[PDB]
């Protein structure tokens, strides 16, 4: 009876868990999600996954989901086998907010996630978390703080992330764009603009198919802000309009 | 073909249990000596590097005041039995308010060697050497991983076991004392040691009813060097 | 009894268009003074309060468990609570525990989340829920609570008579009784806009 | 309601020898107004070089009996000995301690033969708790025995004391002097005498018996 | 029992669920389902048709609604569809419990597709080959819902199922444009029946279900023939 | 705190007070004892308002989902027989004071609710304090087999006299009838119990409240 | 029945009397309230005589099975330490134990004072019995930390004496011991009857 | 049983402790230490019930240290008092309830000073000053109706020395020793010892 | 629970992935350490960072008090893993025995905790390793190692990870008694250690350095330049 499980969980002779390299494998298929850098603000893109225009979309915010109200994190994974660790982190974020009344700083917050992200790793040969997702929100100490999570349990916080193979071509541009406050909120709007131009396939770079969001640091509101379609039609047709003034070097 | 890890042989015996047995010759060599006088014991260190520092690796250990302990192969394992074998001997103390026995030891360890199971976990590759002096004397004793219990007048483990058994059985006697049995076995030692001679080589473990304990303490083992 | 050790009366008075709410600033053992800095009615939520009258540690415990599910409730959903949901999650927590229950006296003074149709609700301690359109109160003193109203309070009354009749109200009743007192703070909710007024009262 | 705590009799005497050990209890179980049975010995010999007395309860003593004697094949099959007398009355006070929460009512004296031969009296409570006398005396007759005890073997109460020990048979006798002048008041101490004497080759017990009416 | 509860169905070398796949292939081998959201309320219409006469429509139901005011259609084996359903009915009343009101459509997605996520981590069997689609009327706009196997659920007016949904979406995505009504949601019901018919204008061979912003309301087969005899 | 009613020839008809106070202190003239079971059945409380709304409610769960489950007409026995179970595991430690009854397809159910959990059926109970006097007109006035009409009559004139006899009974009357083509839940009725107009105005005015700080918080 | 502990110049002393007994009844003279934990340390009696007994057997087994884990003697302040809160876990049951805890500690001299109730407090001066007010009251008058040796034995003999003058719970034998940094010393064992011919005449 | 003063000022935080642990009347250990030193930012002041304190004492600040090594940084005074209020929550229902009755105190570097108010009813309370002891009937008039918030440390301390005057009258105790610790913008810091002749 | 066999005796005198997951070890960064009687040292390189953003949140040397530092290799996952179940033996070696925790009783509880992980069903062992640099109390220094098998071994001086063979057989200058006379000796002694070891250099470089009762210090990239320049012109002052 010994012979049924796959011995996820056991090491495998390539001398390390071999279930994380098709989890990472998961996660880095269909997934696109970026980041961009803080300077008195934040924002965030993704892709929408749906392709139907008859849909409903009335549920707002497709990708990005709200764990707290002054912070949030992006996702990439399985829907719902993410939006299981939604609820779950909302629930620890919010058993924390039950401790001392008052918000969590993403540090322990992280890894108390990851201690959580290998469960299924370090015991029963269970099906690891297929699901990567990133971290923004604000603190009372270093500020604007965006995160990474990983399938290994490290969490890889940058404050310039990668989701992807499709965006591991904007790597090379976000080094070359790279600069420091310097950067304005709409700074980062035309480099991620130019990110999903360089990285998504689709012609003209439609802006009903990928997601955009941003994140504003008011007192004492700090609000997390969806955005209505308008302003990001006028954001991408002048972005690319302004990339029709970037082609004059010839 | 890996059948439930508990599964027998059809010659037979336990499949995982006899595997470690073979597993038990790759450790160090330790050579206990019962003595009238008292009980006596050795091992090699094995130095890994230069930077080794010499108090940092024992694999002798002391269970009840008179009782002594060694190791082989596996070590975490071992501690811990070794450290759990002292709350019983303690418990000992409770109810019958003197030392425990050092043939008690063996109900005191090799009786829980062996639980294991794949509900309500591994077996162990560590054979212990039990040193002590009880009521009646001097008593060397020994067991296996699977709980098996023999007394031995001297035992050998790891390594050289084999051969330094081998070649003992001629040099022990009814007769022998206590500081014979220390330069008579040093002789095997020395012969079983790939390294130099020194202070950081090897360790002395000994046990007698009017000097203790001791054990053994260093720089007097260097005055046994000289006298090689 | 253990309501006899904070004791504490949480009028809430409901106006023609809006909602208002009272309590006492003074918060001590017995009639030995201490402060009147803590506040015993806590905002839940937007455009809604809650009062509390009982013992300090079952007030901030509704505080904090009350705070509890509404956040998981609008983390969920970003939909306001209805205060009928509300009263029946306030009922369901009172009644967890039978043979454990806490003391407290809870009312809850909120608007509509969809419309400007204010509401008032006063439970006891095992969650007996009152609907009613013209007010709650929960406190020490039973003839000067609800007498004050039967003399005074009117159903459609304005803010400015409002605030005025609660003045007198929490003057002729809470100065009765000496477990509460060292002045009045007042939140009046509405659908335009919140204000919050406060009293005084002696300091011996 | 019921109570679990009740008298059901006994007493206990135990004089500690040289060489050897003198004990003795009273076979009358007497609870109330009625005498149950006339033989009831609460000596029991839990191996052949250890008798323990008993009193308080009846059934918890012959529980504690039968499980004190329960565990000495056990430390039989292990260490291939019996049991020592320092080691039963420390066991038995981590028993006792088990109980500390509701624990029996029982008064015990343990002795025979130690080490080196000599008697043992140990005095016992409820919660465990003991050390090594020469002599003691349970039961409800204690009140003139103590100070006698102390006279005679104790050495004390007396005008220029000599201290000299004290024969076998000089102990037997004076057990049967002080029985007859300690059951003029206690009800409890009555009928027939149980008495164990301990001696280096083994344990004799016999029986002298009080008046019924 | 054993109690084994491992993890079993992995992570192909794509990335993706083998087992699940096997399990979309069996909801693409299902029977044909459709429904339809527009205005006041959501008509549902699939197909039940016997493996011979010995059956009949006034006992046994394809289509049992979780609430009166929630209505529930699906594709897929029918014992499987009964123990979900068993499930919603009692999470049902955990939600009742605190709210004393109806619930909401999404109310019951978010839950039974944990339930259903937590099934396929969880050991044994997973969420087979039922995809429920969930429909009902709250806040004024009525909703129809469906999620997957592995619990990824979507916002739409309409969608086809089982065998042939792609065609007959293709098709209802030129009926269907701007909003309709009741009447005419069951009357391109009948057409997207008739895609695979088979049983269609029949009232004996299909079940109409009908949500409104009142309240769910399930028809017998006499008011299938009612509306449709006289089809379109 | 009064619940009473009677089954008459072809359904049952109850009633109930909407007075809940403590002592001689006028506090809620408005309160609804009556609640909600299911079409055929309803459900009217006494005693601890709370514990038998949430008793209630479990028992509206139980026949919600296997009604539904079901899609038939349940018995009133179904959900009797776990009201009986329940109350008795307690042992009467949470006070019920329940009047159960219904018209099925089976005809009229009446059952006695008790702490305990003892049931009976009868044409007609009194549940409360106020079960004295309204038991007393009851069984002097009543004849088996009346009419609806004249079974509104009894119950009106039965609940108005437990008003002024029993301490805690008055303010609003409410009227339950069931029967199996009809559902009526007829709420309020009548008032006989009134305070009469201030005897002066103590109307506050502007001046005499001295007001410390005074905050404003625009919303949206 | 009244025991008392100090330090002073050179480590600590421990006294104690051997009249133990329920009620006014004379049973045990030979009650013996100091009892031997380690040969380095001594432990006290007060309260029940058994919890005082089995609690300083697993205040041994923790000390000992610690003293085979690092090979190092721990500290009595972490010894004891968690024995009054092992102990205290008890509290309300009917348990109480007021034992003091003597012995060295390697920073220096210390004494150690555990409760049932939970009150463990290190200083120099502590006693437990009924003859507290005499043994607390006539010693702190002339007491003195700079005291010797000789003169401990004198002001713990007087101490202890007058605790067995006017107060009927005690008397016996005197149990006076003595603590030092490499070990404690055994001093004396005499009786009341033969110390009242020394003071008195 | 006894007070402990709850001086705040608007730089300073300031307390003192009775160092006695003697019972009855007789006089025996004096220089119990009842102040628990936390961290730099906060304090501990406990009483009540024997093991009941040190246990708090215990629990608190590891728990305390576990969170700063844990983030790096120093909790606030804020999240340490509703902290403690858990606990306190335990101790009101438990099978084994516990009774204390000091309060916590500690700096912030953004809101400063903070004294808060602990009870074994877990009540919290905020306030410039604390109530205890059997000599707070004195302090509605030397304490309360003579007070400055915004007054230095010299005068608190000299406000101190009248509460200390009047706090044994009719009281036959000793209570000889007082300490005092004081807290600053750069963390706790000490003071001597108070010590009152007899006469 | 979860019943089944980590791993299973093999004749060969180990286990297989047990003793094979050393490699997961063996393929980590390079880390190396340093005790020393005045100032005890480490470090650690092959840091992967991006440098346009944020690293000091994936540092590899945590410290559960001011005297202990903790210095591992390996994946991260597991790393946490051994901080927080240190932390709470430090919390409970604080809490009881409040002086502060030894080497020996946070080693055997590291090692042993692991060993008894490795025993039970349905516990996969950790893939990392761990060596522990700080100075014991009164002023004694410590180093120590761990075993996958959860087995401690004291060395004078620490080279551990990728190419541990290479960085011993670099200690043999650091094998002088001389070394460290003084803490810039100490410096130089790791500077020409992590320019020795492996790949490096002038960035992915990280360390830090503990004199006595003084807490741990990590030098911004300024001195870490300084102490890289007079090494790198050592070697033209050895001309």
């Amino acid at each position: 009876s010994r012979r049924y499980d796959s011995r996820t969980t056991i090491f495998s002779p390539e001398g390390r868990l071999y279930q994380v390299e098709y989890a990472m494998e998961a996660i880095g298929h269909a997934g696109t999600c970026l980041g961009i850098l803080a300077n008195d603000g934040v924002l965030l893109a993704a892709e929408r996954r749906n392709i139907h225009k008859l849909l409903d979309e009335v549920f707002f915010s497709e990708k990005i989901y709200k764990l707290n109200e002054d912070m949030a994190c992006s996702v990439a994974g399985i829907t719902s086998d993410a939006n299981v660790l939604t609820n779950e982190l909302r629930l620890i974020a919010q058993r924390y907010l039950l401790q001392y009344q008052e918000p969590i700083p993403c540090e322990q917050l992280v890894t108390a996630l990851c201690d959580i992200k290998q469960a299924y790793t370090q015991f029963g040969g269970k099906r690891p978390f297929g699901v990567s997702l990133l971290y923004i929100g604000w603190d009372k100490h270093y500020g604007f703080q965006l995160y990474q999570s990983d399938p290994s349990g490290n969490y890889g916080g940058w404050k310039a992330t990668c989701i992807g193979n499709n965006s591991a071509a904007a790597v090379s541009m976000l080094k070359q764009d790279y600069k420091e406050g310097e950067m304005t909120l709409k700074s980062a709007l035309a480099l991620a603009i130019k990110v999903l131009n360089k990285t998504m396939d689709v012609s003209k770079l439609s802006a009903e198919k990928v997601e955009i969001a941003t994140l504003t640091r008011e007192n004492g509101k700090t609000v997390i802000r969806v955005l209505k379609q308008k302003e990001v039609e006028q954001l991408i047709k002048k972005h690319e309009e302004e990339e029709a003034k970037a082609e004059r070097e010839k | 073909y890996d059948r439930g890890v508990n599964t027998f042989s059809p010659e037979g015996r336990l499949f995982q249990v006899e595997y470690a047995i073979e597993a038990i010759k790759l450790g160090s060599t330790a050579i206990g000596i019962q003595t009238s006088e008292g009980v006596c014991l050795a091992v090699e260190k094995r130095i890994t590097s230069p930077l080794m520092e010499p108090s940092s690796i024992e694999k002798i250990v002391e269970i009840d005041a008179h009782i002594g302990c060694a190791m082989s192969g596996l070590i975490a394992d071992a501690k811990t039995l070794i450290d759990k074998a002292r709350v019983e001997t303690q418990n000992h103390w409770f109810t019958y308010n003197e030392t425990m026995t050092v043939e008690s030891v063996t109900q005191a360890v090799s009786n829980l060697a062996l639980q294991f199971g794949e509900e309500d976990s591994r077996p162990f590759g560590v054979a212990l050497l039990f040193g002590g002096v009880d009521e009646k004397g001097p008593q060397l004793f020994h067991m296996d991983p699977s709980g098996t219990f023999v007394q031995c007048d001297a035992r050998a483990i790891g390594s050289a076991s084999e051969g330094a058994q081998s070649s003992l059985q001629e040099v022990y006697h009814k007769s022998m004392t206590l500081k014979e049995a220390i330069k008579s076995s040093l002789i095997i030692l020395k012969q079983v040691m790939e390294e130099k001679l020194n202070a950081t080589n090897i360790e002395l473990a000994t046990v007698q009813p009017g000097q203790n304990f001791h054990m053994f303490t260093k720089e007097e083992l260097e005055e046994v060097i000289k006298d090689i | 009894s253990i309501m006899s050790y904070n004791g504490g009366a949480v009028m809430a008075m409901k106006g023609k268009n809006c909602v208002a709410i009272a309590a006492d600033r003074r918060f001590g053992i017995q009639a030995q003074m201490v402060t009147t800095d803590f506040q015993k009615i806590f905002p839940m939520g937007d455009r809604l309060y809650i009062g509390l009258a009982g013992l300090a540690t079952d007030v901030q415990t509704v505080a904090q468990r009350l705070k509890f599910r509404l956040n998981l409730y609008e983390l969920k959903e970003g939909r306001q609570i209805k205060p009928y949901t509300l009263m029946s999650m306030v009922a369901n927590l009172l009644y967890e525990k039978r043979f454990g229950p806490y003391y407290t006296e809870p009312v809850i003074a909120g608007l509509d989340p969809k419309t400007f149709k204010p509401f008032i609700c006063s439970l006891d301690l095992i969650g007996c829920p009152m609907v009613t359109d013209d007010f709650v109160v929960s406190g020490t003193c039973a003839e000067q609570m609800y007498g004050m109203c039967e003399s005074l309070w009117e159903p459609n009354m304005d803010p400015d008579h409002l605030f005025e009749t609660i003045s007198q109200a929490m003057l002729n009743a809470v100065d009765r009784d000496a477990v509460s007192g060292m002045g009045v703070i007042v939140h009046i909710i509405e659908k335009d806009k919140i204000t919050t007024r406060t009293l005084k009262a002696r300091m011996d | 309601r019921f109570s679990p705590y009740v008298f059901n009799g006994g007493t206990i005497l135990a004089i500690a020898g040289e060489d050897f050990a003198i004990v003795a209890s009273d076979t009358r179980l007497s609870e109330g107004f009625s005498i149950h049975t006339r033989d009831s010995p609460k000596c029991y010999k839990l191996t052949d070089k250890t008798v323990i007395g008993c009193s308080g309860f009846h059934g918890d003593c012959l529980t504690l009996t039968k499980i004190i004697e329960a565990r000495l094949k056990m430390y039989k099959h292990s260490n291939n000995k019996a049991m020592t007398t320092g080691a039963i009355a420390a066991m038995l006070s981590t028993i006792l301690y088990s109980r500390r929460f509701f624990p029996y009512y029982v008064y015990n004296i343990i002795g025979g033969l130690d080490e080196e031969g000599k008697g043992a009296v140990y005095s016992f409570d409820p919660v465990g708790s003991y050390q090594r006398d020469s002599f003691k005396a349970g039961g409800s007759a204690s009140a003139m025995l103590q100070p006698l005890l102390d006279n005679q073997v104790g050495f004390k109460n007396m005008q220029n004391v000599e201290h000299v020990p004290l024969s076998l048979d000089r102990a037997m006798r004076l057990v049967k002097d002080v029985f007859i002048s300690a059951a003029e008041r206690d009800v409890y101490t009555g009928d027939a005498l149980r008495i164990c004497i301990v001696t280096k080759e083994g344990i004799r017990e016999e029986t002298v018996s009080l008046r019924k009416d | 029992e054993r109690g084994y509860s491992f993890s079993l169905t992995t992570f192909s070398p794509s990335g993706k669920l083998v087992q699940i796949e096997y399990a979309l292939a069996a909801v693409a081998g299902g029977a044909p389902s459709v429904g339809i959201k527009a205005a006041n309320g959501v008509v549902l219409a699939t197909e039940k048709k016997q493996k011979s006469i010995l059956y009949d429509e006034r006992s046994v139901h394809k289509v049992e609604p979780i609430t009166k005011h929630i209505g529930l259609v699906y594709s897929g084996m029918g014992p499987d569809y009964r123990v979900l359903v068993h499930r919603a009915r009692k999470l049902a009343q955990q939600y009742y419990l605190v709210y004393q009101e109806p619930i909401p459509t999404a109310q019951l997605v978010q839950r039974v597709a944990s339930v259903m996520q937590e099934y396929t981590q969880s050991g044994g069997v997973r969420p087979f080959g039922v995809s429920l689609l969930i429909c009902g009327w709250n806040e004024g706009r009525p909703y129809l819902f469906q999620s997957d196997p592995s619990g990824a659920y979507f916002a739409w007016k309409a969608t086809a199922m089982g065998k042939n949904y792609v065609n007959g979406k293709t098709f209802l995505e030129k009926r269907y444009n701007e909003d309709l009504e009741l009447e005419d949601a069951i009357h391109t019901a009948i057409l997207t029946l008739k895609e695979s018919f088979e049983g269609q204008m029949t009232e004996d061979n299909i079940e109409v279900g009908i949500c409104n912003e009142a309240g769910f309301r399930r028809l017998t087969p006499t008011e299938v023939k009612d509306y449709l005899a006289a089809i379109a | 705190t009064t619940i009473a009613g009677v089954v008459y020839k072809d359904g049952i008809v109850l009633g109930a007070d909407t007075r809940a106070t403590e002592g001689m202190v006028v506090a809620d003239k408005n309160c609804s004892k009556i609640h909600f079971i299911s079409p055929n059945i309803y459900c009217c409380g006494a005693g601890t308002a709370a514990d038998t709304d949430m008793t209630t409610q479990l028992i509206s769960s139980n026949l919600e989902l296997h009604s539904l489950s079901t899609g038939r007409l349940p018995r009133v026995v179904t959900a009797n027989r776990m009201l009986k179970q329940m109350l008795f595991r307690y042992q009467g430690y949470i006070g019920a004071a329940l009047v159960l009854g219904g018209v099925d397809v089976t005809g009229p159910h009446l059952y006695s609710i008790y702490p305990h959990g003892s049931t009976d059926k009868l044409p007609y109970v009194t549940m409360g304090s106020g079960s004295l006097a309204a038991m007393a007109v009851f069984e002097d006035k009543f004849r088996p087999d009346m009419e609806e009409e004249e079974a509104k009559n009894l119950v009106s004139e039965a609940i108005a006299a437990g008003i002024f006899n029993d301490l805690g009974s008055g303010s609003n009357i409410d009227l339950c009838v069931i029967s199996k083509n009809k559902l009526d839940f007829l709420r309020p009725y009548t008032v006989p119990n009134k305070k009469g107009t201030r005897l002066g105005r103590y109307r506050c005015e502007k001046g005499t409240t001295a007001v410390l700080t005074e905050k404003i918080t625009p919303l949206e | 029945t009244t025991t008392l502990a100090f330090k002073f110049r050179h480590g600590v002393i421990v006294a104690a009397d051997s009249r133990a007994t329920a009620g006014a009844y004379i049973a045990s003279q030979t009650v013996k309230k100091v009892i031997e934990i380690n040969p380095y340390l001594l432990g006290t009696m007060a309260g029940g005589a058994a919890d005082c007994s089995f609690w300083e057997r697993l205040l041994a087994r923790q000390c000992r099975i610690y003293e085979l884990r690092n090979k190092e003697r721990i500290s009595v302040a972490a010894a004891s330490k968690l024995l009054a809160n092992m102990v205290y876990q008890y509290k309300g049951m009917g348990l109480s134990m007021g034992t003091m805890i003597c012995g060295w500690d390697k920073r220096g001299p210390g004494l150690y004072y555990v409760d049932s109730e939970g009150n463990r407090i290190s200083g120099a001066t502590f006693s437990v019995g009924s003859g507290s007010v005499y043994a607390y009251g006539v010693m702190d008058r002339g007491y003195s930390y700079d005291l010797e040796v000789e003169q401990a034995y004198d002001l713990a003999r007087r101490a202890i004496y007058q605790a067995t003058y006017r107060d009927a719970y005690s008397g016996g034998a005197v149990n006076l011991y003595h603590v030092r940094e490499d070990g404690w010393i055994r001093v004396s064992s005499d009786n009341v009857a033969d110390l009242h011919e020394k003071y008195s005449g | 049983m006894e007070y402990l003063i709850g001086i705040q000022g608007p730089d300073y935080v300031l307390v003192a402790s009775d160092r006695v642990a003697a019972s009855n009347i007789v006089q025996m250990k004096d220089d119990h230490d009842k102040m628990f030193k936390m961290s730099e930012k906060i304090l501990l002041l406990c009483v009540g019930e024997a093991g009941d304190t040190v246990q708090f004492a215990e629990y608190i600040q590891k728990n305390v240290q576990l969170y700063k090594m844990r983030n790096g940084y120093e909790l606030s005074p804020t999240a340490a008092a509703n902290f403690t209020r858990r606990n306190l929550a335990d101790c009101l229902r438990s099978r084994t309830p516990y009774h204390v009755n000091l309060l916590l105190a500690g700096y912030d570097e953004h809101e400063g000073p903070a004294l808060y108010y602990m009870d074994y009813l877990a009540a919290l309370a905020k306030a410039p000053f604390a109530a205890h002891g059997y000599g707070a009937f004195l302090t509605l008039s030397i304490l309360d109706r003579y007070y400055t918030p915004t007054i230095s440390r010299e005068r608190a301390v000299e406000l101190l020395r009248k509460c200390l005057e009047e706090l044994q009258k009719r009281f036959i105790l000793n209570l000889p020793t007082f300490s005092v610790r004081i807290i600053d913008k750069n963390g706790i810091h000490d003071l001597d010892n108070i010590s009152f002749p007899k006469q | 629970s979860y019943d089944r066999a980590i791993t299973v005796f093999s004749p060969d005198g180990h286990l297989f992935q047990v003793e094979y997951a050393q490699e997961a070890v063996k393929k980590g960064s390079t880390a190396v350490g340093v005790r020393g009687r005045d100032i005890v040292v480490l470090g650690v390189e092959k840091k992967s960072v991006a440098k346009l953003q944020d690293e000091r949140t994936v540092r590899k040397i945590c410290a559960l008090d001011d005297n202990v530092c903790m210095a591992f290799a390996g994946l991260t996952a597991d790393a946490r893993i051994v901080i927080n179940r240190a932390r709470v033996e430090c919390q409970s070696h604080r809490l009881t025995v409040e002086d502060p925790v030894t080497v020996e009783y946070i080693t055997r509880y590291i090692a042993s905790l692991k060993q008894r992980y490795t025993q039970s069903n349905g516990r996969r062992p950790f893939g990392i390793s761990a060596l522990i640099v700080g100075f014991d109390f009164d002023g004694t220094p410590r180093l120590y190692q761990t075993d996958p098998s959860g087995t401690y071994h004291a060395w004078k001086a620490n080279a551990i990870g990728r190419g541990a063979k290479s960085v011993r057989e670099f200690l043999e200058k650091n094998y002088t008694d001389e070394a460290i006379e003084t803490d810039d000796l100490t410096i130089k002694l790791v500077i020409k250690a992590l320019l020795e070891v492996v790949q490096s250099g002038g960035k992915n470089i990280e360390l830090a350095v503990m004199r006595r009762d003084q807490s741990l210090k990590i030098l911004n990239p300024e001195e870490i330049e300084k102490y890289v320049a007079e090494i790198e012109k050592e070697k033209e002052e050895n001309e």
